[PDB]
RNA sequence: UUCAUCUAGACAGCCGGACGGUGGCCAUGGAAGUCGGAAUCCGCUAAGGAGUGUGUAACAACUCACCGGCCGAAUGAACUA
C-alpha cells in the first residue's frame, strides 16, 4: 500500500478476519530479511510491517478459515535468527500466530532453524516452510533437476521430523508438505517463489487438467510418462531410459530452461521462451542481459509477493481462529473463567486484555512506546486501564496500577500512526504507559483479570561482565543508561554484585557486546570500561582450632580464650532460609538445633548473636563456666563478632559456616576497664586467631546450570565440564524428544567464557541456564601464596590495596 | 606344539574308529555362535571336529596303513571344511546340520549376492533415524509417530559391495540377505564316501 | 499384540530411578513409576545385587521377569548383609556358598548355557565366583575347577 | 651372535570366524573388553584377551591378539660392529 489512508487502515484494523500477524523465522543468513523485504516491496528489533493483498473468490473458497471479504492485511515481524537474540523471536512468537520458517536449500535445516522451529512448536504455532536460495542451488552447485528435487525432499523430511517430534497432541496434522501447499520454493533475493498449488493452477489455464489432485501428483514419485499419456505411479524403467517425475518435468523444467537460456545468452531464444512464458517488457528492459535478465523475468513469471502471500492467507490462521487452541496455554488460570474464554471468543466487546511486549524507542530518550497485541475487547485513546505485574498476586495489592492510556499508535516502517481505537486481534503501540510496567505483563479493564503468560524463553542471561564509568561525576548517566536498556532489550539483566560492581548480563558474547556497545555509545553516552566480574568468596574453617586462641586487652586487664568450629552446611542453610531465625527465642529455636541438627541443646541455647549483618550464618556460643561479669561485655562481644564476620582476616570477605566458642574470659571488676574500647578489639583479635588456627579455608559460589543439548552434543557438554572442573550431577531425556537435559554444579570462578566454550564444543546446540546455588569449600589452603585457593586471595589483596602476606596467627594472639 | 599336533592326530583316530559315519561340513561364512549352537544340537547324536586341512590330510595319510578306506575321504578335505561324526541315521544329522542357520546381518564390505530392496512399509522406527534414510536417498514420511518408507528403492545392486551407509540402514531395518549355516560336501559311511544329495 | 523386548540392570532390591527408566520404556506409553515398582518386586530377593530384568511389552504390558544373571545369583547366594552404598564405597564380597549351592546356580544356568556337562556349567559358575573373588568351601573356585578336571568333585549331574 | 617358526605347511599377502557364562568384581553421574583399581576363571572349543586399538555419554558398530581358507620354502626377533 502507498500510504492508502489512515482511516482506510483503521477500517482494515477493524476487520478482524482478513488480518494475519505472523513472523518469519529462520537460521542466520537464511534469507528472512530479504523475503520480508520482497513482501514489503509492493507494500510501498522487531517492528511490524503492513502489506495490502487482494485475493480471488475461488481461493477464498479454497480456505479452511472462517472469513468474510476479499482483501487481506499482513502484519509481518522479522524476528532475529541469532541464538543470542532467541528472546526477540519468542516475544514476536507470543504476539503472533503464524510462522514462516525459511530454510536454505544449500545449508538445509541448520541449528538455529531447528531452535526457532522447536520454539514455535513449544508455543504450538503452525509453521509454513519456504525453501530459499534456489537460485544459489541453480548457479553455485549446478544441480540438474533431480539433485534439486532430492534436496527439497530432504529439507521437507527434516522439517517434518522436527515438527513430528515436537508437536503437542492437539493438532497432529501440522506436518508440513509441499503436497498440501504448506511448502514453497524460491529465491528471496531475486524476487521469485512458487507453490506446487500455484503451478497446478497455472496449468489448468492451458491443459484443462484437474487442479484438485494434480497438486499432489506434482510432488513425490509421480511420472506423467509422455509418449504414452498416463500418470504412472512408479519408475517402471520407461522400457529403457527411466523417465523423470512430474515435479522435475513440469515445475522445474521451465525454470531450469529459462535459467540455462538467459545465463547462456541465447538472444535468439530468450524472446521466444519469454513469450511462451507470458512476460511483459519495458521500454529499455529489453536491453537487459544475463545475471539480471533472468532475475527480472522470474520476478515477473513467478512473483514471490504472491506465492508467499497466498500460503500466508490460506494456511496461516487468523486471530479469531487461532487464539482458541492457544488461550488454554497463554492463561495459567483455569479454563472456566470469563477472562479465559474471552480470548478464545476474540470478541472486540469484552473486557480488555492487551499484552505489551516490546518497549519500542521513540526517537526521544525516555518515552518508550509500548508495542503489543490486543486479544479481547477494544482499546481506546484515553481509556482507563489496569497494569498487571509479572509476579502480581491477584488477591491483594501488588504490581497493579490505576493509570490510563494517552494515545493509541500503530507502528510502521519507522513511523507512528496516531489511532484512537482498535478491536481485538490486532497489533498496536500504547503511548502513555510502560513507565509503570517494568518489562512485560498485561493491561486489562476487568478486576478479576488473571494475567496471561510471562513469555518464557529458551535463553537466559549467562554472560556477566562488570562495567564502570571513568568519570565518576558522570555515573548517574551510566546508571540511567544501564536501566534505560534493561527495559528496551528484553533479555538483558543488570544488578549490583556482592562486591559492588554493575554486572551487565546477557545471552552470549555477541548479545553482550551489542549491549555493552549500546551502554558505551548510545544509551548512556559516556565512556566506560568492562572487566570480568570479581567473584565474592567467603571465609570459613574446616577444623577445630587446634589450640585455644587468646587475646589480651590494650590495658591487659581482660582476656578472651575461644576456639573455632565448622558450622555445618545444613545449619547455615537453616540460618539463611530462616528455619533458625535471629528474632526467634532460645530453648524454642534451640530445640530445633538439638532435635534436627545434631547440636547440643546447651550450646544452641547459649547463642549470643548471628553474623554478619546481625542475621548471617555464623554463630558465637558461650562455652564459659562461671564468670563474674560475662553479661556486661555481651554487647562488645557481639559488635566484635559482627566486625569479624563482615571483615574476615583472609581478604576482608564475609565469614560463612563459622562457629566461635568463647571458652573463657577474664574481666576486670571495674566496668570502666572492660568497656567497648577494651573488649571489642580483644574479641575481634581472638576471633581472628581462632579462624587462623582452625584450618582457614575459602568457599566459592557455585552455579547450578542445566543445559538442554541433544545426544550428539552431550559429549561436548562433558568435555567442557571436565575441562572447567564441572561436576556432572544428572542427565535425562525428555519424553519422546532427543533433547537431553544435563544438570551440573559449575564454579562461578571457572564460569566466564564457559557458555562460549560450550557453544563451540556443541556447535551452538547446547542451551544452558545458570543460577547461584550454594557455596563450596575450596580444598586447597588459602594461606600459601601458590596454592590453588592461595592465588585468588593474593589477587584480592592486590586489588584491595592491602599487603601481600597474610597476618599469621602469631598476630592477634597474645602469648599466654 | 608337536605334542598338540599328536593329540589332534590321536583324537582323529578315536573318531575314525569310533564313529561309523561322518559328514564333511563346509563352514564358510559360519560364525562361532552358530558353531556352538550346532555342537549343542548335535550333542548326544553327533560330534564336531575342526582342524587344519594339512593337519587332517597328514594324519589320515599316516593312519592309512591301518585304515586305507579314508584314502577316498582324503580328496574332500579342501576349503573351510570340518568333520561331523555320528552314530545315528544319516538323514537326521544332515537335516539338523543344514537346519541350523543364521540370517547374518549386512556387514559393510561383503559383496551383496542379490539386489537389496527397501519397500514402502511403516518401519516402526523412531523418527530420529531419518538420517540413515536421507543418507541412502530413501524417501520417508513420519506417520503414526514412526518412519515409513514412501517409495520402493533399490539400496544397492546385485554385485557391488554393501557400503557403510547401506549396511547401517540394513541393520536398522533388519534386512539381511545373508543366510549362513553348515553345508555338506560329502558323507563318509562304513568305508564308503558318497555325495550328500 | 506385538511382543516388544527390552532389558535393564537395575540394582537388586533398589528402587530404579525414572531417569534410568523413562528413556527406554517411556516411548511405548508406560509409566516409569509402575515399571520401577515392578523391577523392585522382581528383585526383592536379589536385594543389593544388580540383575537383568526382561520386560515384554505385550501391548503396553509391565511384565517384569528377572533374567538370571550369573554374578547376581552368585552374590545373592553369598547372602551378604545388604550392600549399603551409603555405608561404605567399594563393598567387597566374600560369600562362602557351598558346592551344592553353586551346583544349584549351575542347574539354573544350564538351560541358557553351553557347557556339555552339568560339571561344565558348574565350572562356568565357579569361574564367575572366582571373578567375584569370594571364598567357596574354604578354597578358590579355580582349585575347585582343578579338582573337577582331575575327577575329585563328583558332580551330581541332575 | 643368540634365540625362535617351518611341508604335521612357517613370514608376508588376500579372505572367513573372532563366541557364551558376561552389563566378570569394585566403584563412576554414566563405563557393556577398551577413563580407572583388582582379579587374569570356565565352556564351546580349530580359536578367541574378562580384551590390541578406533568408537559411544553408555550403547552400538568396526579392528586386532587367537584360529582357520589360499600359496608353497624358507622365515622372524633381539643383539654385535
Ligand atoms: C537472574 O540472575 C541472577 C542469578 O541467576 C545468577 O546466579 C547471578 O549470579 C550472581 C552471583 C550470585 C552469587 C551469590 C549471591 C553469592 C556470590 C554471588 C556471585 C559471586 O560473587 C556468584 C554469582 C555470580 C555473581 C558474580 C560473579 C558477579 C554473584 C554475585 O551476585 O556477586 O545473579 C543474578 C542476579
Ligand atoms: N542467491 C541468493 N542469495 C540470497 C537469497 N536470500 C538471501 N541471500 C543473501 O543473503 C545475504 C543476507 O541475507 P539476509 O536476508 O539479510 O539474512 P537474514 O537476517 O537471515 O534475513 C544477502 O547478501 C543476500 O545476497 C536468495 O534467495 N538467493
Ligand atoms: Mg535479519
Ligand atoms: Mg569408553
Amino acid at each position: 500500500m502507498v500510504a492508502f489512508t489512515v482511516d482506510q487502515m483503521r477500517s482494515l484494523m477493524d476487520k478482524v478476519t482478513n488480518v494475519r500477524n505472523m513472523s518469519v523465522i529462520a537460521h542466520v543468513d537464511h534469507g528472512k530479511s530479504t523475503l520480508t523485504d520482497s513482501l514489503v516491496q509492493r507494500a510501498g528489533k522487531s517492528t511490524a510491517i503492513s502489506l495490502y493483498s487482494e485475493m480471488s473468490d475461488e481461493d477464498v473458497k479454497e480456505i479452511k478459515q472462517k472469513t468474510d471479504g476479499n482483501s487481506f492485511l499482513i502484519n509481518l515481524i522479522d524476528s532475529p535468527g541469532h541464538v543470542d537474540f532467541s528472546s526477540e523471536v519468542t516475544a514476536a512468537l507470543r504476539v503472533t500466530d503464524g510462522a514462516l520458517v525459511v530454510v536454505d536449500t544449500i545449508e538445509g535445516v541448520c541449528v538455529q532453524t531447528e531452535t526457532v522451529l522447536r520454539q514455535a512448536l513449544g508455543e504450538r504455532i503452525k509453521p509454513v516452510v519456504v525453501i530459499n536460495k534456489v537460485d544459489r542451488a541453480l548457479l553455485e552447485l549446478q544441480v540438474s533437476k533431480e539433485d534439486l528435487y532430492q534436496t527439497f525432499a530432504r529439507t521437507v523430511e527434516s522439517v517434518n521430523v522436527i515438527v513430528s517430534t515436537y508437536a503437542d497432541e492437539v493438532l497432529g496434522d501440522v506436518q508440513v508438505y509441499p503436497a498440501r501447499g504448506t511448502v514453497a520454493f524460491g529465491s528471496g533475493l531475486h524476487g521469485w517463489a512458487f507453490t506446487i498449488r500455484q503451478f497446478a493452477t497455472r496449468y489448468a489455464k492451458k491443459f484443462g487438467v484437474d487442479k484438485a489432485k494434480m497438486m499432489d501428483r506434482l510432488w513425490g514419485d509421480s511420472f506423467f510418462n509422455p509418449k504414452t499419456k498416463k500418470w504412472t505411479n512408479k519408475d517402471t524403467d520407461a522400457e529403457g531410459k527411466p523417465l523423470e517425475r512430474a515435479f522435475n518435468m513440469f515445475i522445474l523444467d521451465p525454470i531450469f530452461r529459462l535459467f540455462t537460456a538467459i545465463m547462456n545468452f541465447k538472444k535468439d531464444e530468450i524472446p521466444v521462451l519469454l513469450e511462451k512464458l507470458e512476460i511483459v517488457l519495458k521500454g529499455d528492459e529489453k536491453d537487459l542481459e544475463g545475471k539480471a535478465l533472468l532475475k527480472v523475468v522470474m520476478r515477473k513469471f513467478l512473483p514471490a509477493a504472491d506465492a508467499l502471500l497466498e500460503m500466508i492467507v490460506l494456511h496461516l490462521p487468523s486471530p479469531v481462529t487461532a487464539q482458541a487452541y492457544r488461550a488454554e496455554q497463554l492463561y495459567e488460570g483455569p479454563a472456566d473463567d470469563a477472562n479465559c474464554i474471552a480470548i478464545k471468543n476474540c470478541d472486540p466487546k469484552a473486557d480488555l486484555m492487551l499484552y505489551v511486549s516490546k518497549m519500542v524507542p521513540t526517537s526521544d530518550k525516555g518515552r518508550f512506546y509500548a508495542f503489543g497485541r490486543v486479544f479481547a475487547g477494544t482499546v481506546k485513546s484515553g481509556q482507563k486501564v489496569r497494569i498487571q505485574g509479572p509476579n502480581y498476586v491477584p488477591g491483594k495489592k501488588d504490581d497493579l496500577f490505576i493509570k490510563a492510556i494517552q494515545r493509541v499508535v500503530l507502528m510502521m516502517g519507522r513511523f507512528v500512526e496516531p489511532i484512537d481505537d482498535c478491536p481485538a486481534g490486532n497489533i498496536i503501540g500504547l503511548v502513555g504507559i510502560d513507565q509503570f510496567l517494568l518489562k512485560t505483563g498485561t493491561l486489562t479493564t476487568s478486576e478479576t483479570a488473571h494475567n496471561m503468560k510471562v513469555m518464557k524463553f529458551s535463553v537466559s542471561p549467562v554472560v556477566q561482565v562488570a562495567v564502570e564509568v571513568k568519570n565518576a561525576n558522570d555515573l548517574p548517566k551510566l546508571v540511567e543508561g544501564l536501566k534505560r536498556l534493561s527495559k528496551s532489550d528484553p533479555c538483558v539483566l543488570t544488578y549490583m554484585s556482592e562486591s559492588g560492581e554493575h554486572i551487565v548480563a546477557g545471552t552470549g558474547e555477541l548479545h553482550l557486546e551489542i549491549c555493552l556497545q549500546d551502554l558505551e555509545h548510545d544509551h548512556a553516552g559516556v565512556p566506560l570500561k568492562i572487566s570480568p566480574p570479581v567473584v565474592a568468596y567467603r571465609e570459613t574453617v574446616e577444623s577445630e582450632s587446634s589450640q585455644t586462641a587468646l587475646s589480651k586487652s590494650p590495658n591487659k586487664h581482660n582476656r578472651i580464650y575461644l576456639k573455632a568450629e565448622p558450622i555445618d552446611e545444613e545449619v547455615s542453610l537453616a540460618i539463611e532460609n530462616g528455619i533458625i531465625n535471629p528474632r526467634d527465642d532460645f530453648k524454642a529455636r534451640a530445640r530445633i538445633m538439638a532435635d534436627d541438627y545434631g547440636w547440643d541443646v546447651t550450646d544452641a541455647r547459649k547463642i549470643w548473636c548471628f553474623g554478619p549483618d546481625g542475621n548471617g550464618p555464623n554463630l558465637v556460643i558461650d562455652q564459659t563456666k562461671a564468670v563474674q561479669y560475662l553479661h556486661e561485655i555481651k554487647d562488645s562481644v557481639v559488635a566484635a563478632f559482627q566486625w569479624a564476620t563482615k571483615e574476615g582476616p583472609i581478604f576482608g570477605e564475609e565469614m560463612r559456616s563459622v562457629r566461635v566458642n568463647i571458652l573463657d574470659v577474664t574481666l576486670h571488676a571495674d566496668a570502666i576497664h572492660r568497656g567497648g574500647g577494651q573488649i571489642i578489639p580483644t574479641m575481634r583479635r581472638a576471633t581472628y586467631a581462632g579462624f587462623l588456627l582452625a584450618d582457614p579455608k575459602i568457599q566459592e559460589p557455585v552455579f547450578l546450570v542445566e543445559i538442554q543439548c541433544p545426544e550428539q552434543a552431550v559429549g561436548g557438554i562433558y568435555s567442557v565440564l571436565n575441562k572447567k572442573r564441572g561436576q556432572v550431577v544428572s542427565e535425562e531425556q525428555r519424553p519422546g524428544t532427543p533433547l537431553f537435559t544435563v544438570k551440573a554444579y559449575l564454579p562461578v570462578n571457572e564460569s566466564f567464557g564457559f557458555t562460549g566454550e560450550l557453544r563451540q564444543a556443541t556447535g551452538g546446540q547446547a542451551f544452558p541456564q545458570m543460577v547461584f546455588d550454594h557455596w563450596s569449600t575450596l580444598g586447597s589452603d588459602p594461606l600459601d601464596p601458590t596454592s590453588k585457593a592461595g592465588e585468588i586471595v593474593l589477587a584480592a589483596r592486590k586489588r584491595h590495596g592491602m599487603k601481600e602476606e597474610v597476618p599469621g596467627w602469631q598476630e592477634y594472639y597474645d602469648k599466654l | 606344539i608337536r605334542e598338540k599336533k599328536a593329540e589332534y592326530f590321536a583324537k582323529l583316530r578315536e573318531y575314525l574308529e569310533e564313529y561309523k559315519s561322518l559328514f564333511v561340513v563346509g563352514v564358510d561364512n559360519v560364525s562361532s555362535q552358530q558353531m556352538h549352537e550346532v555342537r549343542k544340537e548335535l550333542r548326544g547324536r553327533a560330534v564336531v571336529l575342526m582342524g587344519k586341512n594339512t593337519m587332517v590330510r597328514r594324519a589320515i595319510r599316516g593312519f592309512l596303513s591301518d585304515l586305507p578306506d579314508f584314502e577316498k575321504l582324503l580328496p574332500f578335505v579342501k576349503g573351510n571344511v570340518g568333520f561331523v561324526f555320528t552314530n545315528e541315521p544319516l538323514t537326521e544329522i544332515k537335516n539338523v546340520i543344514v537346519s541350523n542357520r543364521v540370517a547374518a546381518p549386512a556387514r559393510a564390505g561383503a559383496v551383496a549376492p542379490e539386489d537389496i530392496w527397501v519397500r514402502a512399509v511403516n518401519t516402526g522406527m523412531e523418527p530420529g533415524k531419518t538420517s540413515f534414510f536421507q543418507a541412502l536417498g530413501v524417501p520417508t514420511k513420519i506417520a503414526r509417530g514412526t518412519i515409513e518408507i514412501v517409495s520402493d528403492v533399490k539400496v544397492v545392486d546385485a554385485g557391488n559391495k554393501v557400503g557403510q551407509s547401506e549396511a547401517s540402514l540394513l541393520n536398522l531395518l533388519n534386512i539381511s540377505p545373508f543366510t549362513f549355516g553348515l553345508t555338506v560336501v560329502q558323507v563318509y559311511d562304513n568305508g564308503q564316501v558318497f555325495p550328500s544329495s | 499384540n506385538e511382543v516388544k523386548y527390552l532389558y535393564l540392570r537395575a540394582v537388586g532390591g533398589e528402587v530404579g530411578a525414572s531417569a534410568a527408566l523413562a528413556p527406554k520404556i517411556g516411548p511405548l506409553g508406560l509409566s516409569p513409576k509402575k515399571v520401577g515398582e515392578d523391577i523392585a518386586k522382581a528383585t526383592k530377593e536379589f536385594k543389593g545385587i544388580k540383575v537383568t530384568v526382561q520386560l515384554k511389552i505385550q501391548n503396553r504390558q509391565a511384565a517384569a521377569s528377572v533374567v538370571p544373571s550369573a554374578s547376581s545369583l552368585v552374590i545373592t547366594a553369598l547372602k551378604e548383609p545388604p550392600r549399603d552404598r551409603k555405608k561404605d564405597k567399594n563393598v567387597k564380597h566374600s560369600g562362602n556358598i557351598q558346592l551344592d549351592e553353586i551346583i544349584e546356580i549351575a542347574r539354573q544356568m544350564r538351560d541358557k548355557s553351553f557347557g556339555r556337562t552339568l560339571a561344565s556349567v558348574t565350572k562356568e559358575i565357579l569361574g564367575t565366583a572366582q571373578s567375584v573373588g569370594c571364598r567357596v568351601d574354604f578354597k578358590n573356585p579355580h582349585d575347585i575347577i582343578e579338582g573337577i578336571n582331575a575327577g575329585e568333585i563328583e558332580i551330581p549331574e541332575n
